[PDB]
């Protein structure tokens, strides 16, 4: 482990034997100590670990807005076709194009983001698509393709609930100049931005935060690799990402509502209802029935609604 | 998305004037329009710096003030005069509309009390003719003055898609009561933090609420339930701030149930007890909601300018707002009372009435229908 | 000298010696070998840094002297100008003069006769001011049809500065001149033909039954100037100012002669391969060749529908000015009428395959990395891919 | 190849001795006609050092500057003046013609808004599309009885001009007020002299394309009538932030609808590497539209700056709207045709600037074509 630290750093820009004396024991320590020290500095000031977790966390959690509000609103004509009828050429285009014109133009790291189609869904043209990320080899022991497509699952999981929640509240303004779907978007926008709240500041943050803390008293590469691991296998689990299919069929009478709406019938509102709602009252049978996991029910709910 | 702010009257002039001063320090940016060395998304009101104001005696005293490099009493003389230079004002909004590459809002501050008040009127029908698709937010200040106010109320509630109320009344006790001031050179003050802490979450992008279409349709439910009131508590935990969000004593307002509600936290507060607070106000009760749809309060977390400490700013949708208009919906029947058709006055009184009558119904747990 | 005169041996590189530093001592010897005799100028850990100390330092010397009198660096910067056209200015001049020469066939073409003609392109141009050492190598050869298959500039090289050129980087260059040549005069037809419109409409806008077979000849061309002019730009920047950046930094930190003619051999692998003149993209260049003929079937096709309406109109100025009979002349003028539309086949006919050459040529494309930039210069607007 | 340049009436007289002056001041030539000690190639605009200029009461004032070493208000009082010294003009400028190697073109700086520079320079393209048939002929005209004048201009120089640049004063006294604060002739002068000397920056630093007239016009204009041409010049940093200030309409000289051709001239230290980037990420992000039946696309090139005078840029765009400017000349003329020997010249003007309109209006229709 120490000679391996003063290669990935070369590339890139006396010992003596006694027996009941460990004067080169110690030597050992002295060395190592050094040689991590200056691989560890190399990869947070120039080229800024720490310092490169974030920029992946910038895209991948979604957690720099500018970049986003801006992408889609330029990329969703062009998402909405189908599978295998969008050429990359296009969609890198306007992501080079998105990145530069945001605020996320003050980031180092940002020429590693590239394009990458799912061809399968979370199990076309809009639910295929996820960023990828490319690193170099002595970050590569660290962020590798086996701990990476995690960041790709619960990627996904959060670009299907921006999206909804983008055009539902497009739908706001168009019907703004017949008259009882307006209580019933409540019923709706209250639930996304009610998950997307939980989803962001008391989910991946907390653990994020403990994280970045956690990489302060770290003492050996083995063990980053478990607060690393230890960190997505947490965010996959306190979030619905491990089952829990409800939401999936929950999410699709959001979206085909707002095709509805945007087709301008009173025998369909209350069709919805009926059937979004019934929909509803399966999670929170299934979220409160445990050993957080119980806290969500608190932010769906907090006029006591729904005691049913 | 960029914003494109008017600024109407003394008022409209006075606290927008105090509102960019606020605003550009905030930044990094000196009153001569030159960025100073010395992350914060700036696009949004800036334009590559030159912010997208367009301003309509006290223009003057801006361009004597160090900012100059930065750029009757009836209400029917505000809605004339407003018709003879529709042309003239119509190309300056024009001219800077289409060099924006895509313009999302028009936030006007004007007062409702001379003639920011038949200009305003004027502007907020016409905007709705051309511009079908672009988002009307006011931040209205309350003060033949109830004649004035209430004709413009008639357009405030079927134009401007949001609105915010400042009334000066309450705002003068606060000027009395923790400042000890007996001026408008001092309550703007507290206006511009208003207005500014407002737009937090624009211009410091975070995980939501990165565009104004966010802010709204969160609050406002229904297009007519659209007034907003607003609560700012320093003058610590997350749980200090959020109770002196909700004591009386510090609401800008001189049965009845919040709608919706967004607090906004501009402190370095650790996001761990965030949904502790949130479980504790839920358990002593400090806030109720309507019954009959499901409300949820939500607070957002950003984060305060380098350049220039906990904060808090409450974005609140309250049934009890209601009580302003009934102290103008009451004089005005006293002046009629007291003295070519006069019949848009009448027409106005009977749209108030509509609105009123949709505030206490609710409250009601049959609202719907 | 550059690319022969001077080759490592496998064999006699002792084992104390790595086989990178083994490149950087025959860099360096023939760094000052071609700056004696072609440019005409005169003046462990240790031994590691004694090559780099000698590399840094004679290679940093060597463009100075090739930039400042005309000095194997001065010689590299004046072999991009001249034999990768790099001027501009010179070219199109030279490009003026040899326009009634090499029309003819190339049996009449005898090579003392165009040394004038280049002597007097050098002379009115802005290369004038320049390093008479360098002019002095500057000459033409013949390649061995038409005088636009045979020409050909040279630019020998022999002495010191012989062993960093090395008899194949003159193999590779020419091999990269005929591509710039071409892709050159396929341009300043192009832009005859639309300076001929420009003169043509300023004369028969009178007869308004010739503008509907007219128009076709424009869009055909504002069509065809698009692919060429959108060529241009991708081997300017795409393939000489970014391949020959990463040549003019790895020049002035260079050293020891072997790092210099490393840098400058790989300089002449990527324009070979970022042009198409690469040995697996042979179907990707008489692919395009095609579309190189289609632009003088053009030139060929137009003035015959260009000349054929100006003595039309040049028999019907004479048939009114001399009387201010009648009946002879419509039928004359009838039949003019209906040969139009015979006319408007072939134009018809010309682009429906242009089209169709084209669309063909891009799914080539789609095959090794910096070509799909070139994909995107063409199918700007996305005028093509429906 | 060498171009010669024309200055007719007060406001062409003015740009053309102010554009001297620039192009002067880039090179290393003294007011007094001598180069100054202190790579650019000064050929084309100067003879050896001698400008190529032909000026036709302010020139008095310009032999009263210190570059004196350097040498009614009708349409048809124009018109008929410059019919009576057709040979008098006509001798020097074919004196100077034929005294050059190989002549290229005609720059004619004027002003279209009125007075007897509009009618001298609409006999002048006339004549010299009689005479000489194989010169290219561009124009810097400047947009402002005016309605007559212009309308007039407008005829005739939509068959002979084989290129033209609009400058109107409208749109440059709105930038003045808003980024110069001047409230002056001599003030925007100033503007329109640097875009001129910025306009013709690649013929005279040598690269490798753009070393000729053609080379500059044969790429943006693809048919024979869309020949009218506007500007911008965003500096008044990476060259995405110059592509996206250019294409802003906050800073074209110009009071549905698409583009035809661009061309961007940037004349920085730029890294020359991150233009493809930026075109990508331009076509990405879609902020410009271009015509639907022709494959067009946008063409930059770079240049350098004179080191005897920092990243600048100007952008030379084809866009469908410059059409709605001459609707309000002809508008003016409706208005003015009722209200007040044959006077039907002015009513063929008025017929080939509708044709012209109509061709603009058809031009940006999926099937333009026929
Ligand atoms: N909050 C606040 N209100 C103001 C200020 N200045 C003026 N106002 C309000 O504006 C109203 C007067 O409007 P006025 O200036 O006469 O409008 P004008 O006729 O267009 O000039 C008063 O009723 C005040 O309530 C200020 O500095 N702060
Ligand atoms: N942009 C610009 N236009 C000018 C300037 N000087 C004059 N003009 C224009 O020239 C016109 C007057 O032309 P005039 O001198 O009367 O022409 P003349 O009768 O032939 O001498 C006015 O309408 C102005 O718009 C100038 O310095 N800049």
């Amino acid at each position: 482990s120490t000679g391996k630290y003063l290669n990935v750093v070369r590339e890139c820009g006396e010992i003596i034997y006694t027996l009941k004396e460990r004067a080169y024991v110690e030597q050992i320590e002295k060395a190592f100590n050094y040689a991590s020290k200056v691989l560890l500095d190399f990869l947070m000031e120039e080229k800024e670990l720490v310092a490169h977790l974030r920029s992946i966390k910038r895209y991948f959690l979604m957690d720099q807005g500018d970049f986003f509000v801006h992408f889609m609103d330029l990329a969703e004509e062009e998402l909405r076709k189908p599978v295998e009828d969008i050429t990359p050429p296009r969609l890198e285009a306007l992501l080079e194009l998105a990145l530069r014109m945001s605020t996320a133009n003050t980031d180092p790291f940002k020429d590693d983001l590239k394009i990458d189609l799912m061809p399968h869904d979370l199990i076309s043209g809009l639910e295929a698509f996820s960023f990828d990320y490319i690193v170099k080899w002595p970050l590569s022991l660290i962020i590798n393709r086996k701990a990476l497509t995690r960041y790709q699952m619960l990627f996904r999981h959060m670009f299907y609930c921006k999206h909804v929640e983008r055009q539902l509240c497009s739908v706001w303004i168009s019907n703004k100049t017949f008259a009882g779907a307006f209580t019933l978007r409540q019923r709706m926008l209250n639930f996304v931005q009610n998950i997307q709240y939980y989803m962001m500041f008391e989910v991946m943050e907390p653990t994020w935060h403990i994280l970045e803390k956690n990489l302060k008293s770290a003492s050996n590469i083995d063990d980053v690799l478990g607060h690393h691991t230890g960190f997505l296998d947490t965010c996959l689990k306190d979030c619905m990402l491990t089952l829990l299919k409800v939401f999936s069929k929950l999410m699709s009478v959001c979206v085909m509502f707002t095709n509805c709406m945007q087709k301008f019938f009173e025998a369909t509102i209350n069709k919805f209802d009926k059937n979004f709602s019934a929909h509803l009252l399966d999670l929170l049978a299934r979220l409160s029935i445990y050993s957080g996991m119980a806290s969500v029910i608190s932010r769906l709910d907090f006029n006591g609604f729904y005691t049913e | 998305r960029e914003i494109i702010t008017l600024q109407l009257g003394q008022c409209g002039n006075q606290i927008g004037f105090e509102f960019w001063k606020q605003l550009c320090a905030e930044h990094g940016i000196s009153p001569e329009g030159i960025v100073e060395e010395f992350t914060d998304r700036k696009d949004v009101f800036f334009y590559q710096y030159i912010p997208r104001a367009v301003l309509l005696r006290v223009i003057h005293s801006i361009l004597n003030s160090p900012y100059a490099k930065l750029y009757g009493n009836n209400w029917a003389s505000g809605f004339s005069q407003g018709e003879k230079i529709h042309e003239d004002i119509f190309d300056i909004i024009d001219r800077e509309a289409d060099g924006s590459d895509s313009l999302e809002g028009f936030v006007l501050c004007h007062s409702i009390a001379g003639t920011g008040s038949g200009l305003g009127s004027y502007l907020l029908e016409r905007l709705n003719d051309r511009y079908p698709k672009k988002l009307v937010q006011t931040y209205s200040v309350f003060p033949v003055q109830p004649y004035n106010s209430l004709l413009t109320l008639k357009r405030l509630t079927q134009n401007a898609d949001c609105l915010v109320v400042l009334d000066n009344t309450a705002l003068n006790r606060i000027a009395t009561d923790r400042l000890h001031i007996q001026s408008f050179s001092q309550i703007n003050q507290l206006v511009s933090t208003i207005m500014s802490a407002s737009t937090t979450t624009l211009r410091y992008p975070g995980y939501m609420n990165n565009d104004l279409i966010g802010l709204i349709a969160s609050l406002i439910p229904t297009p007519r339930l659209h007034f907003l009131m607003t609560g700012y508590t320093p003058l610590t935990t997350v749980l200090d701030v959020m109770r002196r969000l909700l004591q009386p004593k510090n609401v800008m307002v001189s049965n009845h149930c919040y709608i919706a509600i967004l607090n906004i936290i501009q402190g370095e507060v650790d996001p761990t007890q965030v949904h502790k607070s949130l479980q504790r106000i839920r358990e002593r009760k400090l806030a109720n909601f309507i019954p009959w749809g499901p409300a949820s309060i939500q607070v957002a977390l950003s984060r305060k300018s380098p350049y220039l400490r906990v904060s808090g700013l409450m974005m609140a949708n309250h049934t009890s707002i209601s009580s302003l208009f009934e102290r103008t919906c009451r004089q005005y029947d006293k002046l009629r009372k007291r003295e070519d058709n006069f019949d848009e006055m009448d027409t106005s009184r009977e749209i108030v009435q509509q609105l009123i009558d949709e505030y206490h119904a609710a409250t009601r747990p049959d609202y719907i229908s | 000298l550059w690319h022969d005169k001077y080759t490592l041996r496998k064999s006699m590189i002792p084992s104390f010696m790595t086989m990178d530093q083994s490149r950087k001592v025959l860099l360096i010897g023939k760094s000052i070998n071609f700056l004696h005799q072609v440019c005409h100028d005169q003046t462990e850990n240790a031994f590691q840094g004694k090559i780099d100390a000698a590399y840094f330092e004679t290679s940093k010397y060597l463009l100075d002297v090739l930039n400042k009198k005309y000095s194997l660096l001065d010689h590299m910067q004046a072999m991009r100008r001249y034999l990768l056209l790099g001027q501009g200015d010179f070219i199109r001049h030279l490009m003026d003069l040899l326009k009634p020469e090499l029309v003819r066939p190339a049996t009449t073409l005898y090579q003392h006769n165009l040394t004038g003609i280049l002597e007097t392109a050098v002379r009115a141009t802005n290369a004038q001011f320049d390093s008479p050492e360098i002019l002095r190598r500057l000459d033409v050869r013949l390649l061995e049809d038409t005088g636009w298959d045979v020409f050909s500039l040279d630019y020998h090289v022999d002495g010191p500065i012989a062993t960093v050129f090395t008899r194949e980087c003159m193999s590779h260059y020419l091999r990269v001149f005929n591509f710039l040549w071409r892709a050159k005069r396929m341009e300043y037809i192009l832009t005859d033909i639309r300076k001929g419109h420009m003169c043509n409409a300023k004369l028969l806008r009178n007869m308004p039954e010739f503008s509907g077979v007219l128009h076709q000849c424009h869009i055909l061309a504002s069509e065809m100037v698009h692919f060429i002019h959108q060529m241009q730009y991708y081997i300017t920047f795409e393939v000489l100012e970014c391949s020959w950046d990463e040549l003019w930094n790895k020049v002035q930190q260079a050293q020891d002669l072997d790092h210099i003619i490393a840098a400058h051999e790989v300089f002449l692998d990527t324009i070979i391969s970022r042009c198409l003149l690469d040995s697996d993209s042979r179907a990707l260049l008489n692919q395009l060749r095609a579309v190189f003929d289609q632009i003088i079937e053009l030139q060929n096709a137009q003035d015959a529908i260009y000349r054929a309406a100006l003595e039309e109109l040049q028999r019907r100025l004479q048939f009114e000015e001399k009387k201010k009979e009648e009946e002879e002349e419509n039928k004359r003028i009838g039949e003019f009428k209906e040969s139009i539309p015979k006319m408007c086949s072939q134009l018809r006919i010309l682009t429906h395959f242009y089209q169709g050459i084209v669309q063909q040529f891009l799914v080539l494309l789609t095959t090794d990395e910096s070509l799909r930039f070139l994909s995107f210069r063409l199918d700007f607007n996305e005028h093509y891919k429906a």
